[PDB]
């Protein structure tokens, strides 16, 4: 039975290129489907705006290791 | 220009990446452009009426450039996912 077809479908073709500061950030984190053509981490901002960010750059490491520990 | 918001993409049946509807979609007050090479599937105003939630055509898959998924001839079960 193929799986795969139950992946969600929400993906990000562009990053936020510049780090945004973690005040500026909400708690929301979700991970894209991993069959993305990009690998990407979906932020909020205080606006309530969703905002595409690259697992790659050093500072969404950063802000997602920091939303880990409370 | 304020374009890295997420977007619906189509799946599958072939195993591939996922890929955008055209190379179009609107973010934050923008009409935008997903980046030249981007997998995307190019499908007629035919196709478009009748997709589903399962593959019921074979959806031509392209490579975005300059707005425009240019077809390369690939072939794919391709469906949305609500």
């Amino acid at each position: 039975q193929p799986v795969g077809i139950n992946t969600s479908t929400t993906c990000c073709y562009r990053f936020i290129n510049k780090k945004i500061p973690k005040q500026r950030l909400e708690s929301y984190r979700r991970t894209t489907s991993s069959h993305c053509p990009r690998e990407a981490v979906i932020f909020k901002t205080k606006l309530d705006k969703e905002i595409c960010a690259d697992p790659t750059q050093k500072w969404v490491q950063d802000f997602m290791k920091h939303l880990d520990k409370k | 220009a304020r374009c890295a918001c997420p977007a619906r993409h189509l799946n599958n049946t072939n195993g591939t990446v996922l890929k955008l509807l055209g190379c179009h979609a609107f973010c934050n007050g923008t009409l935008c452009t997903a980046p030249d090479g981007y997998p995307c599937y190019n499908l007629t105003a035919q196709q478009v009426r009748t997709l589903t939630t399962y593959p019921n055509t074979s959806c031509a898959v392209g490579v975005c450039m300059k707005g425009t998924c240019v077809k390369n001839g690939t072939m794919e079960q391709c469906f949305k996912t609500p």
